[PDB]
Parts: C-alpha cells; structure tokens; sequence
C-alpha cells in the first residue's frame, strides 16, 4: 500500500485547507476534528495502518456530514 | 497510610477592636487652607478640595 | 431687544466672582474653604487620569511621553498603556546598543508581558494600537494614576512650567534641510516585510509639510526600499496578503526653533532624547498607505 | 449669556409621560439635516430619510452630510440642541450596542437592528418616532461596512447551501462583549438598489481596471527608477499558483482597441469610486476619554 | 497623463483639446495649458502602481460579478458597463468567509490611497448661500 499511503497523506492534508475556511454553526467543535485530521501518521508496522484509518475517517465524516448539515 | 506525613499550615482571620494610646502634643499637624481646583465634564462640572 | 446690549463687550468670566463665591456672597457666610480663586480654571488643553500598573513607570516619572492603548483578547485587563520607549525594543529603527540598554531597566512580568502579547497574534500592531497624548503629572505608587493630554500644551499646574515632549534620538529623523518657522509632527509606523515575521519600523516624522498629499509622497523617498520589500512579499506568497507599507497619523505640532537634543534621567542612566519643548498636541488618527 | 443652540418643538401635542421619555435622551447625538434654528419635529432626527426600496448606504451617503447636534434641554414647548464645536469636550450617551472603552474612537453609523425584538421603541407620536445612529466605535465600523458589502456579492447566488451557510456567519459579528448579528440586505430574492450601486461600484473597478493597466505599465518600466514596475507586472497576471510549463508569461492586453473609446474606458474607472467614496473612508466624530461607570454616559472631545 | 504615453503625438492632440474642456454645473470651463510632466509622471507612476495592485486583490467571484448579473439581471446602468468592459448557474469555486474578509479589507487600503490623488482636503463647508451668491458661510476651515 505504500504507494497509495503516501497520497493518502495528501488528500488527507488537502482536506486541512478547506477545513479551516468552511463556515460552521460550532466552529470550536469542527476544529477539534481539523486537529487530529493533521496529526496522523504511520507507524512502521503494518498492522497500525488500519487503526489509523477509522482515528481519521471517523473524524472527517463527521465534518463532511455538517457542510449538508448532516444529522 | 502513605509514608509521607502531612503538616497543613491554616492562616485564621480575627475582628480586632484595637485600643490606640499616645502622649499629648506628640506631633505637628501644620496644613495650608484647603483650595477648590475645578475639572470640566462635559455636562456637571466636578471640583476638588 | 436692547441696544445698549448688543453694543456691549463682551464680560469676562474672570470679571465676575466665582461661581462658588456667587452662592456664598447671598449667604454672606465664609466656609474655611479658599473659594477665592478656582485652580485650573483656565486649560484650553483637556486631560484624563489613567490608572497605570507600576512595573511600567520607567522613563514616565518624566512628564511628556505617548500614551497607547493596547487591547489584547483577554478582558484583564481589557487594555494597556504601553510608553513609546517600551515599545521601541520591538522597533528595527533602534541600535542594537539602545535596544539592550532600556530593555534590561523593563525588568518587570507586567512590562514583559507586553512583548508577549505582541507575540501571540498574526494580526499587525498598528490597528492594535491608539495614541491617547502625553504624561503630565504622575501619580507614582505602587498603581500609578497618569494624568493624560488628549489636546493642547503640556504644562506644569497653573502653568508654572511648560513640560516637553521627550523622543528617543534614534525613532527622530527629518526631510527637508531647511526647517520652516512651524512644523507639525507625526507618528509613523513602517513595517518592512520578512520571512517568520513583519518586523516593525518606528519612526517620528516631524515636517513642515501638512497637506495629506505631499506629506505621503516626500515619504516615499527615503522609505522606498520598504516599498520594494513589500510588492515583492505580495507577489510572493498568494492566498497570504498583508496590508499597507507604513502607517502615518498626526501626533500634534511643534514650533521647529524648540528641538534639541536632551537626554533624560533615570535609574542612573542617562539616554538621549530629541526633546520637543512647547508641543501643542493635536491628535488625528492612522491613515493606511502603501 | 445664554450657550447658543437650536430651538425646536413639536407640532403634536405632548403627553406628561412622554415628555419624561425625552428625559434619557438629554445627553444623546440627534443628527439634524441642515444647520438652522427653528426646526420642525418632522424635520428632526433620522427617520425622514427611511425608505423601502433604498438600502442601507442611502442612509449613510447622506447622513455624512448632515450635521450632528447633541440634545440638551427640553423646555416642554420648546427643546434645546447645541451643536457641538471641534476641539472642545461634549458629552454623549451610549446608544450604540457596544459598551466604550476609554480611548476608543467612536464614530457614527446609522442604526442596523435585526430579527427578534430588543430595547427599540420609546417615542411613537403621530404615526412617527425618533430613530437615532448607532455610535461605534471605530475599528468595529471598518468591520461592520465591509459585513454588508461581502454579502451583497452573495445575493445573486442563495441557491447554494455553501453560500447560504457562509452568509449566515457574516451575518453573526463575533466580538468583545455582547454580539449583535446584522441583518441581511438580501430579501425578496433580490438585492436593493443601493447595495447594488455599491457592490457595482467595486465590481467596475475589480475588473475594468485590469485590462486597462496594461497599456502603462509596460511604457513606464523602461524607466527602470524603483524597479518595481518590473516586479509589478507579474503581480498583472493575477495567479495562484505558479505558472505551468505553458504560455503566458506576459500578462493578458487590450488588442487594437478605438482611439476615442479608451478614453471612455479611463474617466467610466474612476467615476465608479465615487459612488463608492462613502465606504471607502470612514471618519471619527467623537473621541472618548474618561468613561462613566456602567458604560452609559461619556466625555468625548468632539472632531469633524 | 495616463493617455499622452504609448500614443501618436497627433492622437493626443484630439483628446487634448477636448479633455480640457468640462460643462460642470452648466457653464463651460477651460484648463490653461495643461502640459506631460515629471510632476505627473511620479502621479502616473503611483497611479500603475496601485491601481494594478488592486487587480490582484478582488476575489474570483467579485470580479465575476459582473458576468453573474448580466446572465441574470439587465438595466440602463449595466448596458453602459456592457460595452466598457471586455468583449466575450454556477458553483463559485470557493468561499471562505475569513479569506473574504482579508482579501476586502487590504482592497481597502488600495483605494483610499488611490482616491486620494484626485481627492483635495476640504478647505470649507457651505451652510447658508446668500441669494446674491456672491458670499457663504462655512464650515471646517483649512
């Protein structure tokens, strides 16, 4: 997966510069989600790419769902 | 019980009536004539003695 | 409808008796206070007690000195008044040696503190900042009450000696070789543009030009390398996009005879000041210019 | 002798109780159109100038040129209302939603209330009432003209959800103390004419004044004296990101172009910042010293 | 100043003798001799300067504004701004309310330094005309 990992850094990076910007109704809440979208990483093992994937997609759902005002 | 001893230090605030003792003519109070300097707010105008 | 009446001069304030002698002479009765005269009765300049922490009353036991207001997030306090000396250790203009000497005599949390709040945010100091006028008469304690001049002559109660205004030697620079008999003077921030940081330019312009005009132009001489430096940082760094070269605002005016050089003394350290001596003030406001 | 001040009355009769309202308002700005003395009621304050169709800059264009009294005592029949001096101290009352600081430059804008009810009414009379600016302080009045200017732009386009959030925020200052959201200029689908004639006005000269620029600047760069007319023109092309492995380096020109129609062009750029010098420039008016205890009364030396 | 350069001298003499001329407030007025200088040169000069600065300080969307109004909207105003302006919905390609407010607040500054140039500090304000016209009182001395 290392070749699709290190785009997976840049999507996930892009996503930190509309994040700021976007309006909310909480801006205070969606920027603790903006906070832990910047600090993944990959540990050398394997096997803790997939636990970092659900810290980082569960966080960004829950900011994409608010830009329809998801529920 | 830990090992570790413990030494609380409380400070304890008393109302004191304090009695005030001195000796006649034990000081000079030399004063000049009080004076009214007069400030400017816009609508009342405040003085001070 | 009296002619008698429009024919009249006008009756001086002062040849009428007090306002307070006027309620008295009806009574006829004399309190101990001496209503006989009214200090301060006479000030076309207007003036404001401000109270002060005293870990910023270095070089302010001087009379005559800038009053700013700082505001800075938190509620307390709300604001802060910074001298023009305490904030010339974030000036560029100032020497190396200079910035050294009166930064160690600023040895305070409440002074240090302000070198921090200029820190913390990306936003620039000019709009930060609010000339009030002038130190006249301070309190010196423990929270020191400067009084302030917000228009007209600093000068000592009942005009028994006029105080000068007092500018580091270093923020002074001049234009024109040949002063005019009057000039007025001017605060003017110009900030050149860097990499980490838009360090501050400080700087006390005083000129006999006053129209607007004129006045911006003769300055784009001397500061053009600024300018230089900041079309460059705009054309550098898109989605970021700082504003204006420098900050021009009226401080007040000078009879340009007054200037010369002086020091001032405190704490055993004597530090050379351009001093200004019958400074009328007349504060405007900052005019944004590239 | 009597302080000089205008003289004014009401051709309504008034109530005692309406007469103690007038009370709070005796340390207050009143704007008065023109400078006289005798003056009508219907005259008096802003709200001979409320309009429909007109939005808010109407107000503002001309309240520029009115001239501020304060009140200063009401004689029943009559009311006195000096006009204040530059130079000289004048109290004022805090009808501006903002408490004052010591120190703050105020300065006058006319009254934007919102949706829900707040402190508004006080004096109905004769299908009639007395509205008054708001008095702000200054670094807040730069922020609020450019709030209505920003949403004007996004009045063509209420259709999507991004721009119908992000308008939302504009519309919610966010400042010290209390906040006070301001209204929307938007309504029946389409912007009023006056925000239409200012977001025109910036509109011109956001896009005009790029391709007229270019005749110029190209001649005066020989010159080479500052050497930021070099500089200058890649600032013309207006990119983001640098320019890819393709055409064109030089900006963007007028090609041909009639010798009498360019110079239209010229005079139509400038004419536009005219409409729009009432927002370019705002003016203190006021500048307050010592304040009064909960923020209610002030010391302002007067300016303008 | 602006149309002298970059220009047949022939050309300009048809602008020049015109330009100079205004029929403000009815009656005709007439500049005696205006002439290119190096006293309008550094007035040109600040003037490329600045006004081009503004070309890279309105948004995407605000310089669309136009184009956006016409494909909707249409008026006696805008049809003159049709033929001034170049020959030849929609998502907006972004919004971001804090960029917004920075990116108006630095035009700002552009335009209250550019105005200024045409613009003269008042010298007076007129109250009261006499009917004689030939006095008035003001206001805001210089």
């Amino acid at each position: 997966l290392s070749s699709v990992l290190e785009e997976f850094e840049v999507r996930c990076v892009a996503v930190a510069r509309r994040g700021y910007t976007y309006p909310f109704g909480d801006r205070g809440k969606a920027r603790d989600h903006l906070a832990v979208l910047d600090r993944t990483e990959f540990d050398t093992d394997v096997r803790h790419d997939a636990e970092i994937v659900e810290r980082a997609l569960v966080s960004a759902v829950i900011l994409a769902k608010m830009s329809v005002r998801e529920t | 019980h830990p090992g570790f001893a413990l030494t609380a230090v409380r400070t304890d605030t008393f109302e004191v009536d304090m009695l005030l003792y001195s000796g006649k003519s034990c000081t000079s109070v030399i004063i000049n004539n009080p004076i009214v300097t007069k400030e400017e707010r816009d609508i009342s105008t405040t003085y001070h003695v | 409808m009296d002619a008698r009446a429009v024919a009249k001069r006008p009756r001086d304030p002062a040849d009428e008796d007090n306002e307070l002698v006027t309620a008295l002479k009806a009574k006829r009765e004399v309190n101990t206070i001496s209503v006989r005269y009214l200090y301060h009765a006479d000030h076309q300049a207007l003036t404001a007690r401000f109270f002060v922490p005293e870990g910023l009353v270095e070089f302010e036991a001087q009379p005559g000195a800038l009053l700013i207001r700082m505001e800075t997030g938190c509620d307390s306090p709300r604001h802060l008044y910074i001298s023009l000396y305490l904030l010339g250790i974030r000036a560029s203009n100032v020497s190396a040696s200079t910035r050294c000497l009166l930064e160690s005599v600023y040895t305070a949390s409440a002074a240090r503190a302000a070198l921090q709040w200029l820190d913390l945010g990306p936003h620039l100091l000019h709009r930060r900042l609010e000339t009030l006028g002038c130190v006249k008469t301070v309190s010196l304690g423990i929270t020191s009450l400067l009084t302030c001049v917000m228009r007209g002559y600093l000068y000592n109660t009942l005009k028994t000696e006029v105080f000068a205004l007092m500018i580091p030697k270093d923020m002074y620079l001049t234009w024109e070789e040949t002063r005019g008999r009057l000039q007025y003077v001017y605060l003017i921030i110009v900030y050149d543009y860097d990499g980490p940081e838009t360090r501050p330019g400080i700087y006390v312009l005083t000129s006999s030009i006053a129209h607007w005009q004129t006045l911006v132009d003769v300055a784009r001489g001397k500061f053009a390398r600024e300018r230089c430096s900041f079309v460059n940082r705009r054309i550098t760094r898109p989605r970021q996009i700082p504003l204006c070269t420098g900050v021009i605002q009226k401080l007040g005016w000078c009879l340009a005879d007054d200037i010369h050089t002086s020091f001032l003394v405190h704490k055993e350290l004597k530090l050379s000041v351009v001093r200004l001596d019958n400074f009328s003030v007349e504060l405007g406001d900052f005019r944004e210019f590239v | 002798a009597m302080e000089a001040n205008i003289f004014c009355t009401f051709d309504h009769k008034l109530s005692i109780a309406d007469v103690g309202k007038l009370t709070k308002l005796v340390a207050a700005v009143v704007p008065i159109p023109q400078r006289l003395h005798l003056i009508k009621h219907y005259q008096l304050g802003l709200h001979q100038f409320v309009d429909h169709t007109r939005g808010y800059v109407r107000l503002r264009g001309l309240l520029r040129n009115m001239t501020l009294t304060l009140m200063r005592r009401v004689e029943g029949n009559q009311i006195l209302l000096h006009v204040p001096t530059h130079g000289l101290l004048y109290t004022v009352l805090n009808t501006g939603p903002v408490t004052w600081e010591k120190g703050d430059a105020l300065c006058v804008l006319p009254p934007l209330f919102h949706g829900p009810l707040a402190r508004e009414n006080l004096l109905t009379l004769g299908q009639w009432e007395l509205v008054l600016p708001w008095i702000v302080p200054m670094p807040l009045a730069l922020e609020i003209n450019q709030r209505l200017l920003i949403m004007g732009l996004f009045s063509l386009d209420r259709s999507y959800e991004e721009v119908k959030a992000a308008v939302q925020q504009l519309q919610t200052i966010t400042f010290r103390d209390a906040t006070f959201t301001i209204p929307d200029p938007v309504i029946d689908q389409h912007l009023l004419i006056d925000m239409k004639t200012a977001c025109l006005s910036m509109s011109m000269v956001a896009n005009l004044a790029s391709e007229l620029t270019m005749t110029y600047v190209r001649k005066l760069a020989l010159e080479d004296s500052s050497m930021l007319l070099v500089k200058c023109q890649e600032l013309l092309m207006r990119l983001d990101r640098e320019r890819s492995v393709g055409e064109p380096r030089t900006p963007a020109r007028p090609q041909h172009v009639s010798p009498d129609d360019e110079i239209a062009r010229l005079s139509a750029l400038f004419v536009m910042l005219r409409q729009l010098d009432d927002l370019i420039r705002e003016q203190v008016v006021f500048t307050v010293c010592d304040v009064s205890p909960d923020n209610k009364s002030a010391t302002c030396i007067f300016k303008g």
